[PDB]
């Protein structure tokens, strides 16, 4: 399984809310950067049920 | 900070009965994190792959909009 991915706007805007259990896996230590994957790794769990069974939909996780 | 959330609008490709295990799913997303977002704000369009099958596609969003941001799903087939 992979995810193959372009920024397709990419930004130097730092201006982002801090969250709990910013992820440490992947040589991740937490942070901002953590909170934003903790956030993609919620959307892809949630999408499973959609690439199992169909449909499509918008997901959010706070970051 | 003003982004507060991140949306992710999706469709699907293909139907795969498949579930990734969590330390794909971890690699996955810290790639993308790290490597794409780089801890600032933008919009990544991306595919799930399971090997060489293209199964969904996303549109990642993270913006000062807290409301979903809506539009169409993109991809990275």
């Amino acid at each position: 399984w992979s995810l193959r991915w372009r920024m397709q706007k990419s930004t130097t805007i730092a201006a982002i809310a801090g969250c709990s259990g910013a992820a440490t896996f992947g040589g991740l230590a937490g942070g901002i950067v953590g909170c934003i994957a903790a956030g993609i790794l919620a959307i892809l769990q949630g999408f499973e049920v959609n690439w199992h069974n169909g449909g499509g939909g918008d997901r959010s996780n706070p970051v | 900070g003003e982004a507060t959330t991140i949306w992710g609008v999706g469709a699907d490709e293909a139907i795969d009965k498949g579930t990734p295990s969590k330390n794909d799913l971890q690699n996955m997303s810290a790639d993308l994190a790290k490597n794409g977002f780089k801890g600032h704000q933008g919009v990544a369009c991306s595919t799930v792959k399971d090997g060489n099958k293209d199964v969904y596609m996303i549109k990642f969003s993270l913006a000062g909009g807290s409301n979903d941001p809506g539009g169409s799903p993109c991809s990275d087939d």
